[PDB]
């Protein structure tokens, strides 16, 4: 895959109706580019995915793991 | 969102991936759609 | 490695002191004995890291991909 | 809060980990650190 900075998201569309119990956990990251997306390694090997970082499940997510 | 100083994409590089489980965006927190197929 | 429900726990301790610029991405586990937990992997080839969830800059980086 | 039904442990498993750089608790998000040197 070739890369470049210039243009960097590590995806550009984000996955909403993907479900919370099929992932194994979050990866995070933070491109220039694009905002925020958490990509989830899926069961199985099927291949990891990214989730809407503002999906529901993600906003409880974060916040509980953030204080609450 | 904003053009902060972030981090560096060290091993993972990337810069287009692909979306499914129909790809939207905007939080999803408070919606109601309380499984209807018609 | 055996994980069942008497314990599994992806860290030990969560660090706190750890810089924002030195790790690559976030990856976050819950485990059945731990609340949550993210491990950041340090640039380059050092190793991963545990990262307090309620770290300064965690806190905001969550809130940013929460939609803040 | 409360320990919900967590991800299979496939990819990670894991019982112990990491736990340095000043391992410590509790949000961060507001520090006054003021020098401490004495």
């Amino acid at each position: 895959k070739p890369v470049s900075l210039s243009y960097r998201c590590p995806c550009r569309f984000f996955e909403s109706h993907v479900a919370r119990a099929n992932v194994k956990h979050l990866k995070i990251l933070n491109t220039p580019n694009c905002a925020c997306q958490i990509v989830a390694r899926l069961k199985n090997n099927n291949r990891q995915v990214c989730i809407d970082p503002k999906l529901k499940w993600i906003q409880e997510y974060l916040e509980k793991c953030l204080n609450k | 969102m904003e053009g902060i100083s972030i981090y560096t994409s060290d091993n993972y590089t990337e810069e287009m991936g692909s979306g499914d489980y129909d790809s939207m965006k905007e939080p999803a927190f408070r919606e109601e759609n309380a499984n209807f197929n018609k």
